[PDB]
């Protein structure tokens, strides 16, 4: 009745049975890079 | 002359005044940067 030839293993990104798939995946949102910097400080008590 | 006697007397009073003023300034400093409490220096306890 039906034949479904599908990829796997090293063919993960490949499907070979034409089902007419219109699937268009979205794009990964760019996350803001958050580098952490801890330089030394002179005392803010110098102000007082 | 009691005049210059009194003059130097309250001149010495002035000198003691300035030493007291500077001492209070230094002690308010010594209290501020120390976060001083009867428990101890800062938020810890010695």
């Amino acid at each position: 009745t039906s034949i479904a030839i599908t990829g796997s293993g090293s063919c993960r990104h490949l499907q070979f049975i034409p089902v007419a798939p219109p699937g268009i995946p979205s794009s990964v949102t760019p996350p803001t890079e958050v580098p952490d910097r801890d330089p030394e400080k002179s005392s803010e008590d110098d102000v007082y | 002359i009691y005049g210059w006697r009194k003059r130097c007397l309250y001149l010495l009073v002035l000198l003691l005044l300035i030493i007291l003023v500077v001492n209070l300034a230094l002690t308010i400093w010594i209290l501020k940067v120390m976060w001083f409490s009867p428990t101890g220096m800062g938020h810890l306890h010695v």
